[PDB]
């Protein structure tokens, strides 16, 4: 749970650059969804 | 795992001086340091009250 806690927390902090175009922001939201799809499937 | 991100995202986005997420960094820098000591504080305290339990 905190392995997806840490890359929710980032991606949280990422938020706060008032950029929606930030590669760093997308790529990071690419790492989590991977995280919850693989989760997912542990389940 | 968050600190060494953010850090890292520091050092890679001001490399250079860019003046418009300039001052939106210094509030993200002050959020995430003011989190973690006093996480770091309040560890270190339970850890001496589990450490006196003996």
């Amino acid at each position: 749970i905190g392995e997806i806690k840490t890359e929710t927390e980032t991606t949280r902090f990422y938020v706060d650059y008032d950029d929606l175009m930030l590669s760093l922001l997308k790529e990071a939201a690419k790492k989590m969804i991977n995280t919850c799809n693989e989760y997912q499937k542990r389940h | 795992g968050v600190a060494t991100q953010l850090l890292a995202a520091y050092i890679l986005l001001f490399d250079e001086y860019n003046e418009k997420k300039a001052s939106a960094q210094k509030d993200i820098l002050i959020k995430v340091l003011d989190d973690g000591i006093t996480k770091l504080n309040e560890a270190q305290k339970s850890l001496l009250v589990s450490s006196q339990s003996f």
